[PDB]
């Protein structure tokens, strides 16, 4: 899996690939690794498929209920502290490695959370099996104070680096742009570089090819 | 392990069950009824771990003699089966798991048909024409495949049974000291004590 | 029998006798307090009454510092005030730790009012005879003043007053926000907002104060602190040299 | 409990003869359930509740006469016993066993006298392949009883009489649909019976084969069978 | 004892609800315990799920801790299992169960509030429910609770047809509230919410077309005054 | 030894033009020994279908369980449960036992009765939801099936066509699989009719 | 990691590198290993980032609450809250911490909490992976009662070395100066500390 | 409904918890005990009544010590004094164990305050039958506190409680008047002995031993030692001279 986050002047953007691997096989060629915690707090999931989802569904639910008790917009730094402390209760046995970013009433924030409970604050971050490909792009092209469109090119550029140069990553590029003023925009499959060329044949079978023993109709509703 | 057989015919179900109890080096008993009666028309043969074996079959005996006595109804085989299964499936993620394999065979007094169920210590349950646990299956399933008709008289089926035991005595390294054959039909559970020479 | 007067259950006319009585306790100290909003400060004046010459004024306080940001002033018997202050000082430390931002004035109030409510619905625990007035300069809402009562109620005030001569003080303030037609006191430095809070209380109580009859709490952004013996005399000296 | 009396029970047993009015009639090839609805306002939403006729499983159902919030606490736990006897024996739960399972919780308060008895009295209509179609009754006493036809709630003593009169053992299902409505001629405090004061149910020999369909009537279907005489 | 709590409900500010063909509406008044108090800091109409809101009559606090306990139960008992939010009927059930337990439990008094819960689920459409301290709950086309209960309930029978557009029911529930009003009558002393069309404006994000935003919308101090002039 | 690989079996699901298909083998065996050839891996709950591969006593247990859970959804919710929803119930339900999982590889398939939209999805033993427009595979021939589908599939197949397609994907994977076969069954699910054909294949 | 703290005439100074490595990979090269538990009581973290973070987080609380009730906390106390956590939880933690702070009475105070959970008060203390290489430089070049810029230099050199020789240490050099006049955060970049 | 005073948690119609006020009466009807805050410590004194001739002299100690640096004395139901001082120590040792410094007087007081106050919250536990006078020396000098059954506590320059309450309180106000800067550690001891000898005329029926302890930053280097031997006679003889 390849995921990255990139801070710019009036916000932050986070990106991911779309390939989920069980061992050497590709089970979903397009599952979104982009998870929503609050309207304008999203995070990128790498590690045990199930745990990034479950622990997101949770902290996001608790965080929703909390924005309601407090009559206040949910803060990135809350989702961090709750995730941090949950993962750590669980001595690393929960396999989530996240890039957590968003906008709240305090500005733009970008953090990364490791399974054992460590957190890192930064301006560019990358995690997962293509972590190193992406971070190599990021380290070469990041200047202070990007722009919305520069920062997006950069994260998508850095996800590609992962896709190609890593067997762990591949297929498409998801993005989410959280500008400070505006709503959050989630561009699913913002890039589709990996389209399967049309096959050489078509393997639609002439009806009646398959030998049938018994046939019957089951009943659906009582 | 330890020979657990069973074949369901037209009018009944038949269970074979090795007579031997072995404690490592010595054969301790040459006459073990490896089966508890769960109720008038329902029998359960069993083999597996040392103590775990009996203690389970008896727990089931109790719990079924209790549902019998309470609703004054003889619980149907399908149900006794699907209960025994759940009781094993429960104990597989438990602290110390019952390590027991069983054959349940009995007469469904309401469908007037015979039924044979096979359940392994994991809770794996399937209904069969014939079945076996341990290695018992390898020597005998090739014969049953071949000679089994589902319209077989109870007599025709005892014959085919003797033929399996004979093959097990020939190509199997264990001296299991014979079988006890029990039959389950409309009239209940009776035992043929003239077998190793019928 | 006639025992719906002794626990937190319903009288025949839907009344909670024990709560109404609990309120009556908040006066038992005989101190009055008021609170105001500034352009960017909040102020709480309470009376200090030290009758026993054997007392040490420095230990006599109905103003509690709950956090860096949040101040609380109680009208009620001292024992109950502390039971509440200690529980708030800890609900707000826990809040910071669990959730990552300082605890906001109106949330602390909702949480103590929620608490004050359980007392109002459980047989075995009694409400407290206190009315907690919470102040701060909360990072989202500005100057805040939120008050909770034994009933379980909380709400936010432009300014407020509590205690025995509560309504004499309250009606003075009402007639000065009917007149500036806003939600605050347009003065920049908190000093002038403290002077104003003391002024409109002298006016309403018809007695003068010395540096010893007052307790002042103040909230600016990033701090809540209390004024010392002398920090007040300065405020009084300035009132007297214009009035 | 002075003379051998169950006081806190009679209290609620006669609180029952106040609320609701329910009926059950076992035909030879079906069963029938029926109820009148509590004092209704113009603005109360008729179609939604199904407030006094609850489904327990695809083969069992109960009519209620008692406090609603109180029966839901029971039914919730009975719909579960049903499913536990499935997941366990892979056969549908037998009616008497479900009935006893409740009756035993009712009597659970009729003795651990530290919590308050149950409102609610039940008619149960069910089918299981051991005892054909069945009709049962459940007062908070703890007792259950077999019935070819029965009633609970206000005007109880009265309907039991008309029922005893027009009932025949050879009865069909449609014959029993009438007997039920017909004899909510009398036992109705509301002069004239409407489709909206009603809730209905049937467990027939299937709309097709040799099996068992269950049917809680939608309002329109009632105004349709009401058409057979009641109102037109 | 349940009977005495229904009595605290019978006094305490009036509130109401009206179901229509394409929406639901609920409102109450905001009686200011003082002019010094800023009445915007307390909400009598609270969101439970983005498809479901609630209003009350009676004891303030008991409502707050019931709105809280209520939001949570929506997650703990539905959202965290099935990924959806709960349907009005069932979330209501889970609240009645909550209050019905304060009744039948020892050492605690029932709540001093009747609730009006309004909402929309994909399969049952619109619906409006009342929940009493007794833990009983009933489905309403429209009703009112509190002091003005009897006056308003009678006005609603007079004015209600099953062909109301939501805008018609807003209009009604303003008149209804105008006759009962205790204090002044404007946007600062009226709280009104609706359960209408999906508001994508209010989602906070854009990019999945399958989730379209809150049906629950709480009318602003302005939107109210605007309707009261053309009233 | 390996739980997913003791009894074995495979399950596969595809979409077409306003339809869906799900299919499995009828094999149940302890390691090398085949025991039953009539052990179906596909169960239904209303109009929502669930195929489950892997360990028998867990495949069985989960059926017995989702029947229960969905039966109560019907009574409490006044309706039959939807596919999209049931999916989310299998996830949360599987992840309940995260640190002591059911060794299964579930596939959900059926048609949303309100929107008429076809729906398939699969899970890993702890509930990751792989939703997919094309196809879902699971079993001891995880690999073989992926191979067949990736070639033989085109979207929007008419039903009588998608039967031939899904049958050939299943059949030809299980023939290159030691632990799958012994029969096969294939449900074709139209918007209101559902046909269940059994297949003829080698028996080894 | 690679961290140290030094006392002097005017107070105390904390210093650290910024390199958290998992393996051979520098996962973050700008880590803030100087962490704050109170106005003028900070720590130096080394060991598991997840463990040192969790602890400091939990101490920041204990002390925010101690302030609420009982007042301003002695530097000594901060140390005791650290030891109590580290020692009473030794079996499940890998953290070596340096607590340092300024009050008005004692001025410069420094407590080092090794892995065991023991606590040792000292004039200066070094720790973290790359400390091994400067036990020599420090013992020879340290003096009591140094001037502010004398101490900044002592730290800049000591840490310039540790990073030269350690692969598990590097990044920028962060400092934090704790005196009466307040909290001053320092940073020195590679182009600077390498040329020494 | 009436009956507003048989239960402890219960509010009288005008804000009062009556059971507490009754406990204060038990305080008022017991031994008289005092505290004086001097310029670098605190001095404590108590009246030990002598039931019969068989009570052993000097051997029934009433003043209890907390930690090493804190003194407690109480008036009233004596066993409640002990149960309170016990919870007092469990608390002062929770504090030391975690924060290393021995518990500060003001923070100690707040801890007793909450134990007592919490005994005024439920109908099923009665308030303490003691007003407790306690104090010592911490990081910022000397502190004297007094804590009644209601949970109320404040810091005093001097304090009294017991049968001879009003009487001592008045001689106490006399010193705070003459010497505003506080007494000397040694002088405060001579005077406490006077004040007890006087407040004894309000109980002059039975006989009594005096008992004094102190905590002085100069005379016991911050610790809480008792006053004994020569220095005790020093003061017993100073009282006799100001009684005659």
């Amino acid at each position: 899996t390849t995921i990255v986050g990139v801070k710019f002047n009036n916000g932050v953007v986070i990106a991911a690939d779309t390939r989920s691997t069980q061992g050497p096989i590709v089970a979903d060629k397009n599952c979104a690794k982009l998870h929503r915690i609050s309207p304008k707090i999203w995070c990128a999931g790498a590690g045990t498929a199930a745990d990034t989802e479950a622990v997101t569904q949770l902290i996001g639910s608790n965080i929703e209920l909390h924005s309601l008790y407090t009559s206040r917009e949910p803060r990135v730094v809350s989702a961090l502290q709750m995730l941090k402390q949950h993962l750590f209760k669980y001595q690393g046995h929960i396999g989530a490695y996240l890039i957590v970013a968003g906008v709240d009433p305090t500005g733009s924030h970008l953090f990364s959370i490791h399974a054992h409970g460590s957190t890192d604050v930064g301006y560019y971050l990358s995690l997962g099996s293509g972590s190193l490909a992406a971070m190599a792009v990021l380290e070469s092209h990041w200047k202070q104070d990007l722009t919305k469109e520069e920062a997006i090119k950069l994260a998508s550029d850095a996800i590609q680096a992962g896709i190609w140069n890593d067997l762990g990553s591949g297929s498409n590029v998801d993005v989410c742009v959280m500008e400070i003023g505006k709503d959050a925009e989630y561009l699913r499959n913002y890039l589709t570089p990996n389209v399967r060329e049309e096959k050489q044949k078509s393997y639609k079978f002439p009806r009646g090819t398959t030998a049938v023993l018994k046939e019957s109709i089951v009943n659906i509703c009582d | 392990m330890d020979i657990i057989l069973g074949i369901r015919v037209q009018d009944s179900v038949i269970l074979a069950s090795s007579k031997a109890v072995t404690r490592g080096i010595s054969v301790l008993k040459d006459s073990d009824d490896k089966t508890r009666q769960l109720s008038p028309h329902t029998l359960m043969s069993f083999a597996g771990e040392a103590g775990d074996t009996v203690q389970f079959a008896e727990y089931i005996q109790a719990n079924i003699q209790l549902y019998s006595i309470r609703e004054d109804y003889e619980l149907s085989p399908q149900a006794v089966s699907s209960f025994v299964r759940q009781e094993l499936a429960k104990s597989i993620r438990s602290r110390r798991p019952y390590q027991v394999n069983v054959l349940i065979g009995g007469y469904d007094k309401k469908k007037n048909k015979p039924e044979l169920y096979q359940i392994d210590y994991l809770g794996t349950k399937v209904e069969l024409p014939y079945g076996a646990h341990g290695y018992s299956g390898f020597y005998t399933f090739s014969l049953l495949d071949h000679h089994y008709r589902p319209d077989m008289t109870t007599e025709e089926g005892l014959d085919l049974l003797k033929l399996c035991v004979q093959e097990l005595e020939k190509r199997m390294p264990m001296d299991f000291k014979g079988v006890i054959v029990k039959i389950v039909d409309k009239d209940g559970i009776r035992q043929v004590d003239d077998f190793q020479a019928q | 029998a006639g025992y719906d007067r002794h626990i937190t259950i319903f009288s025949p006319e839907g009344r909670l006798y024990q709560v109404e009585y609990a309120f009556k306790a908040t006066n038992q100290t005989n101190i009055n307090s008021l609170a105001v909003r500034g352009k960017d400060c909040t102020v709480v004046i309470s009376q200090k009454k030290v009758p026993d010459k054997l007392l040490d004024p420095t230990t006599v306080s109905y103003i509690f510092c709950i956090s860096r940001t949040i101040g609380m002033v109680v009208n009620g018997p001292i024992p109950d005030a502390r039971n509440a202050a200690l529980r708030a000082k800890a609900e707000a430390a826990e809040f910071r730790y669990k959730y990552g931002y300082d605890m906001p004035c109106d949330v602390l109030a909702k949480r103590m009012a929620n608490l004050s409510q359980i007392y109002t619905q459980r047989a075995y625990m009694r409400p407290l005879g206190v009315i907690l007035t919470f102040v701060s300069v909360d990072e989202e809402l500005g100057p805040s003043i939120y008050k909770t009562d034994p009933a379980g109620y909380y709400v936010g005030y432009k300014a407020t007053a509590t205690g025995p001569k509560q309504q004499e003080i309250t009606t003075n303030l009402e007639n000065h926000f009917k007149k500036s037609k806003i939600d605050h006191i347009n003065e920049e430095s908190w000093e002038k907002v403290v002077e104003f809070a003391i002024t409109h209380m002298i006016d309403a109580l018809g007695t003068e104060f010395s540096k010893n009859d007052l307790e002042v709490g103040v909230a600016t952004k990033d701090k809540f602190f209390t004024l010392s013996a002398e920090n007040i005399e300065e405020r009084l000296v300035a009132i007297a040299e214009q009035d | 409990s002075p003379e051998g009396r169950l006081y806190q029970v009679e209290y609620a047993l006669e609180s029952i003869s106040h609320a609701g009015t329910a009926i059950g009639i076992m035909a030879s090839d079906g069963i029938v359930l029926a109820a009148e609805r509590k004092v209704t306002s113009t603005l109360l939403e008729q179609d939604t509740s199904t407030e006094k006729l609850y489904k327990l499983n695809d083969k069992i159902a109960v009519a209620v006469a008692g406090l609603t919030a109180d029966a839901e606490i029971l039914i919730n736990t009975a719909r579960i016993h049903a499913q536990n006897y499935l997941k366990t024996y892979n056969e549908d739960i037998p009616v008497e066993i479900l009935v006893r399972r409740l009756s035993d919780i009712k009597q659970g308060y009729t003795q651990h006298g530290g919590l308050r008895p149950f409102g609610v009295s039940f008619i149960y209509a069910g089918y299981d392949d051991r005892y054909g179609y069945q009709l049962y009754t459940s007062n908070p006493s703890g007792n259950y009883t077999g019935w070819k036809a029965i009633s609970v709630g206000a005007n109880t003593s009265a309907a039991q009489t008309l029922l005893q009169m027009d009932y025949k053992d050879d009865m069909k299902v449609d014959d029993a649909i009438e007997l039920a409505l017909k004899t909510l001629s009398k036992t109705t405090d509301s002069s004239a019976l409407t489709y909206d004061r009603l809730e209905f149910a049937t467990i027939r020999k299937g709309a097709n084969d040799g099996e068992v369909y269950q049917k809680i009537f939608k309002p329109q279907e009632i105004k349709d069978i009401l058409v057979k005489t009641g109102i037109t | 004892q349940i009977d005495y709590a229904l009595t605290a409900v019978k006094q305490g500010v009036t509130s109401l609800g009206i179901k229509a063909t394409n929406g639901v509406v609920i409102a109450t008044e905001k009686k200011s315990s003082s002019p010094l108090a800023m009445s915007e800091t307390l909400s009598k109409v609270s969101l439970l799920t983005p498809d479901i809101g609630a209003v009350y009559s009676g004891m303030g606090p008991d409502y707050r801790v019931l709105v809280d306990k209520s939001r949570k139960v929506a997650h703990t008992s539905y959202k965290r299992i099935y990924g959806e939010y709960p349907p009005t009927k069932l979330l209501v059930s889970e609240v009645a169960k909550i209050m019905q337990e304060a009744t039948q439990s020892g050492g605690v008094r029932p709540f001093g509030v009747s609730l009006l819960i309004a909402g929309h689920d994909e399969f049952n459409g619109f619906s409006l429910y009342q929940v009493d301290p007794s833990g009983s709950y009933f489905p309403w086309k429209a009703t009112a609770i509190g002091k003005g209960s009897v006056a308003a309930k009678t006005f609603l029978e007079k004015r209600w047809n099953d062909e109301l557009e939501l805008e018609d029911a807003i209009h009604i529930a303003l008149l209804t509230l105008k006759e009962s009003v205790e204090g002044e009558f404007n946007g600062d002393t009226i709280e009104l919410a609706i359960i209408g069309d999906e508001n994508p404006d209010l989602l906070g994000y854009t990019g999945i077309p399958t989730d379209k935003g809150p049906r629950f919308r709480k009318l602003t101090s302005q939107e109210i005054n605007d309707r009261l002039e053309a009233l | 030894s390996d739980p997913s690989s003791i009894n074995g079996g495979i399950v596969v699901a595809m979409t077409g033009k306003d339809c869906v298909a799900i299919a499995c083998d009828l094999r149940l065996g302890s390691q090398s020994l085949g025991v039953s050839n009539k052990f179906e891996k596909i169960f239904h709950y209303g109009h929502v279908f669930l195929g489950i591969t892997g360990l028998a006593t867990d495949v069985t247990t989960l059926n017995e369980m989702f029947r229960y859970k969905t039966n109560l959804y019907k009574l409490k919710e006044e309706r039959a449960i939807e596919p999209e929803t049931f999916t989310q119930l299998v996830s949360s339900s599987l992840y309940e036992r995260r640190f002591g999982p059911y060794f299964v590889g579930p596939v959900v398939a059926g048609i949303n009765s309100k929107s008429g939209k076809p729906f398939i999805a699969g899970f890993d033993l702890i509930g990751c939801i792989d939703e997919a427009k094309d196809f879902i595979v699971s079993g001891t021939a995880s690999d073989q099936l992926f191979g067949m589908c990736e070639s033989l599939y085109e979207p929007n197949l008419e039903p009588e066509d998608l039967f031939e397609t899904i049958s050939q994907a299943l059949l030809n994977a299980a023939d290159r699989d030691a632990l799958s076969g012994w029969g096969a069954v294939v449900y074709i699910i139209k918007k209101d009719e559902v046909v269940k054909r059994y297949l003829k294949m080698r028996q080894d | 990691a690679s961290i140290m703290a030094v006392t002097f005439k005017d107070g105390v100074i904390l210093g650290a590198d910024s390199r958290t490595t998992t393996g051979a990979y520098i996962a973050n090269r700008v880590t803030d290993k100087l962490t704050r538990v109170h106005d003028k009581i900070w720590c130096c973290r080394s060991g598991s980032a997840a463990d040192t973070q969790a602890i400091a987080d939990i101490v920041q609380y204990h002390l925010e609450l101690y302030t609420s009730q009982y007042g301003t906390p002695s530097t000594e106390t901060a140390a005791s809250v650290f030891k109590e956590l580290c020692y009473e939880n030794k079996d499940n933690l890998t953290a070596g911490i340096i607590v340092a702070g300024y009050d008005d009475k004692n001025k410069g105070e420094v407590y080092t909490i090794p892995l065991g959970g023991s606590v040792h008060k000292l004039p200066y203390a070094i720790a973290g992976s790359g400390s091994t290489f400067i036990y020599g430089y420090c013992d020879k070049n340290f003096r009591e009662n140094m001037s502010k810029e004398e101490t900044v230099d002592f730290i800049k050199h000591s840490l310039s070395q540790a990073i030269k020789w350690d692969g598990s240490s590097g990044g920028v050099i962060r400092m934090v100066v704790l005196t009466a006049a307040g909290v001053e955060r320092l940073i020195f970049y590679p182009d600077e500390y390498e040329q020494l | 409904g009436t009956g507003y005073d048989l239960s402890n948690s219960v509010f009288s119609p005008d804000g009062r918890n009556f059971q507490v006020e009754y406990a204060v009466k038990a305080v008022e009807n017991g031994t008289t005990s005092i505290g004086i805050k001097c310029n670098d410590g605190v001095v404590f004194a108590v009246e030990k009544l002598i039931t019969s001739k068989l009570l052993v002299p000097q051997k029934n100690v009433k003043i209890q010590v907390v930690d090493r640096h804190i003194g407690c004395v109480y008036s009233g139901l004596i066993p409640d004094g002990r149960h309170l001082v016990n919870r007092g120590r469990e608390e002062a040792a929770s504090f030391k164990k975690l924060y290393k410094t021995p518990i500060p007087i003001p923070a100690f007081a707040d801890r007793l305050g909450q134990y007592v106050q919490a005994h005024t919250l439920y109908n099923s536990v009665r308030p303490f039958g003691v007003s407790t006078i306690f104090g010592g020396v911490d990081k910022n000098g000397a502190h004297l506190y007094m804590l009644e059954p209601s949970g109320s506590y404040w810091g005093y320059k001097g304090a009294a409680t017991g049968k001879g309450r009003q009487s001592a309180k008045a001689e106490l106000e006399k010193l705070v008047d003459h010497h505003p800067e506080g007494l000397s550690a040694r002088e405060a001891v001579k005077q406490a002995a006077k004040i007890i000898y006087l407040a004894h005329e309000d109980n002059k029926e039975k006989d009594f031993e005096l008992e004094i302890s102190w905590c002085s930053l100069s005379e016991t280097n911050g610790l809480h030692k008792f006053v004994k031997g020569d220095l005790l006679q020093e003061a017993i003889d100073f009282a006799q001279k100001e009684i005659n």
